[PDB]
């Protein structure tokens, strides 16, 4: 339970190209740190360095969405390789059953885009219905938006944790 | 004769919903019929021609251009989806485009011959969008940047997509998703700290950050309030009066009818030449630089002056703060001399006694060196050799394109065998025929646009599966389906009542579908009927 030590075995992991144990020790520091994701996990830990691993570790074992989702954990929102990984059609993730993870309207647009753009016209409605919900919009006060997207990280990574563990 | 382009966002965010359940497209139609709403109410607006653009690709981008009935603007703007992405910079560019099309075809933008505020072709574009980051398909562009890939024919010449009598408007919907209403919707209407904002002010116009339906309310009144006929003018302060805000203004100055009527164009920012191959690009907006300085406002007769009055603008305000209805202030524009670049004051802004407007009287480029010349003319009465250098003399400080003008002016008086009366336009016959060329290339290209508007084009309803090509189709409604012609649209459920009814059919021995639209419509029905024998709260429930 030394998430420091944790970090480091998923560093070491990471370096030798073994991405599924580097996320699973990740998430193991995050579960440390925040008690099974329950609080926020402090931003000393998670830090965008890390994010950015954790990244790299999902792009590389085809899991898109969860690239996706794991884009707006950043400080600032890396739109870039969210949306580069988005256009990739070979998903080894749930896809469609992610989006009620991403609490980014951004996200969701260009979800619907590509969806509509690709002719999936379900899988567009369902972005769709995401983006049309009321704790989701954008100019929502500021304290709904931080706890929707609270909310939805927890939910996040605690799935991420079920299936990595 | 006003145009109302409407650039309605239908990006995907504009499937955000609001309090009011509805998403913000849906709003953002409902605040179109708002606008039309309360625009149909002045019976002078009832000429009137509404455009619509979205945020599509460019073949469908635009779905109600030049030439279109309104009833076909109804109805895109009734089944628009957001469906795109938020490419904001290159609708705007479509937009634009869409404008400025006949333009040149018809010559309003006179170009090297002066500026006219009496030839324009009023219009403004008012984008409902939300405050949501611009989006590309590489990524968040995060700045307003208009693509200048494919350039418009002409299009050099102006520097700026946006026109002199183009003003653009943006209704940035904030409705947040839970009612958070207070006494801050009670003050006035905010601006934006968006994109469009900054893109907004330049054009003359500005934005609305609308937070709540009735602020939306206010905000559609106040565009109705600001749909006017005029040019925009980038005032600028030289010299000290006796920071401040009327040191740099894009105010309105308004146009009035009876065809608008006018005879001094305003200077343009360089001299002409003959030997120039290429025009200079003028600015979209005319910078102005008023002397802050006392003046007479001198006036003689038989003679055309052009009153313009201002938009209310804190160069307004300034004017009825310092109140001195019987003086003037004295405008020039930078560049428009041969020996000089302070140039020389062409035009007046005189209050009126009543302190009622302040208005603009633009007159012929040196007008202080004209006017008590031609004033003694007139009321020395044959002209004298003395009288004919100086008059020459003028015509070395006055460049070439206020010389016709002029010379139709005093042929107006009733003396057309002046000095002026030798007449040219002064513009090289390189520019004439790039000119002639511009003209051909806009008439092409406008008849190429006018046609691509219908959307004759359609998309297709592939999949192209991959080899981890050949494709499974989509599903398409109102596809015609052939049922009792083809047995393969039979569904298999309904495959032994369908035999037997098309069977009866075949015999001796779908069908109530009709658009909602046409559904009760009486008087096509009655119309399509036979006559019979002649005798000896809310809003509408039908048939009155
Ligand atoms: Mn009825």
């Amino acid at each position: 339970n030394n998430h420091s030590w944790l970090i480091i075995q998923a560093d070491i992991y990471f370096a030798t190209n073994q991405y599924s144990a580097a996320l699973h020790y990740y998430l193991q520091a995050g579960a440390v740190c925040s008690d099974f994701f329950n609080k926020a996990v402090p931003p000393d830990v998670y830090t965008d360095q890390v994010i950015k691993r954790m990244i790299k570790c999902c792009s590389l074992l085809n899991c898109h969405t969860q690239v996706a989702i794991l884009c707006q954990f950043l400080r600032e929102i890396d739109y870039k390789t969210a949306f580069k990984s988005l256009q990739e059609q070979n998903s080894h993730d749930a896809m469609d059953s992610y989006y009620d993870y991403i609490w980014d309207v951004t996200i969701l647009e260009y979800l619907t885009y590509l969806h509509h753009k690709r002719g999936e016209t379900d899988k567009r409605q369902i972005a769709i219905k995401a983006i049309g919900q009321t704790e989701l919009n954008a100019s929502n006060p500021e304290e709904v938006l931080q706890l929707a997207a609270q909310r939805r990280k927890k939910k996040f990574l605690q799935a991420m944790a079920k299936l990595y563990f | 004769m006003p145009i109302l382009l409407f650039l309605i966002d239908t990006s995907a965010s504009m499937n955000q919903r609001s309090h009011l359940g509805t998403t913000y497209l849906d709003t953002a139609k409902g605040a179109v019929e708002t606008f039309m709403k309360l625009r149909a109410r002045d019976p002078a607006s009832r000429g009137d021609r509404y455009m619509l653009v979205t945020f599509e690709e460019p073949p469908y981008a635009i779905k109600a251009g030049w030439k279109e009935n309104h009833a076909t603007f109804m109805n895109e703007l009734k089944n628009l989806q957001a469906e795109g992405l938020t490419t904001l910079g290159q609708s705007l560019r479509t937009a634009f485009d869409l404008l400025n099309l006949n333009r040149l075809v018809t010559g309003i933008d006179n170009y090297g011959q002066g500026r006219n505020p009496f030839f324009l072709e009023p219009a403004i574009i008012i984008t409902i969008t939300d405050g949501s980051k611009l989006t590309t398909t590489s990524g968040v562009q995060d700045e307003l940047h208009l693509p200048l890939n494919s350039p418009l024919p002409g299009s050099e010449l102006t520097k700026e997509p946006f026109r002199w009598d183009q003003r653009l408007f943006a209704l940035v919907l904030r409705l947040p998703g839970t009612m958070s209403v207070e006494s801050e919707q009670l003050t006035g209407v905010p601006l934006d700290d968006s994109a469009i904002t900054p893109m907004c002010e330049v054009t003359g116009g500005r934005s609305y950050s609308v937070c709540s339906p009735r602020m939306l309310n206010q905000c559609l009144e106040s565009l109705v309030q600001k749909v006017q006929s005029g040019v925009v003018i980038n005032f600028e302060k030289a010299g000290p009066d006796p920071s401040q805000p009327w040191h740099s203004c894009h105010k309105l100055i308004y146009v009035r009818p009876n065809v608008p009527i006018g005879h001094w164009p305003v200077p343009e920012s360089f001299w002409p030449d003959q030997n120039s191959p290429t025009l200079p690009p003028r600015t979209s907006h005319p910078v102005v630089k008023f002397s802050c300085t006392d003046c007479e406002p001198m006036v003689i007769d038989k003679l055309p002056f052009d009153k313009y009055e201002l938009e209310p603008s804190p160069l307004t305000q300034f004017i009825l703060e310092r109140k001195s209805p019987q003086t003037c202030w004295q405008v020039y524009v930078s560049n428009s001399a041969k020996y000089s670049e302070l140039g020389h004051p062409f035009g007046y802004l005189k209050a009126s006694t009543a302190l009622n407007c302040v208005n603009l009287f633009v007159m012929p480029y040196n007008y202080p060196v004209l006017l008590p010349l031609l004033d003694d003319l007139f009321k020395v009465h044959k002209p004298t050799l003395k009288w004919r250098q100086s008059f020459e003399s003028y015509l070395k400080t006055m460049p070439p394109y206020y010389l016709g003008p002029l010379k139709k002016a005093v042929r107006m008086m009733g003396a057309p065998n002046l000095i002026a009366d030798s007449m040219e336009y002064g513009l090289s016959y390189s520019v004439i025929s790039y000119l002639k060329k511009l003209s051909q290339q806009a008439k092409i290209e406008s008849d190429r646009v006018i046609g691509s508007v219908g959307k004759k084009v359609v998309q297709e309803t592939g999949i192209k599966v991959r080899s981890r090509g050949f494709q499974v189709a989509l599903l398409n409604k109102d596809l015609k389906p052939q049922t009792f012609r083809n047995a393969y649209d039979i569904p298999r459920r309904n495959l032994l009542d369908h035999l037997t009814r098309m069977r009866s059919n075949l015999l001796k021995s779908q069908v109530h579908s009709v658009p909602i639209a046409q559904m009760g419509n009486y008087q096509e029905y009655l119309k399509q009927v036979p006559s019979p024998l002649r005798e000896l709260g809310m809003m509408i429930d039908e048939a009155d």
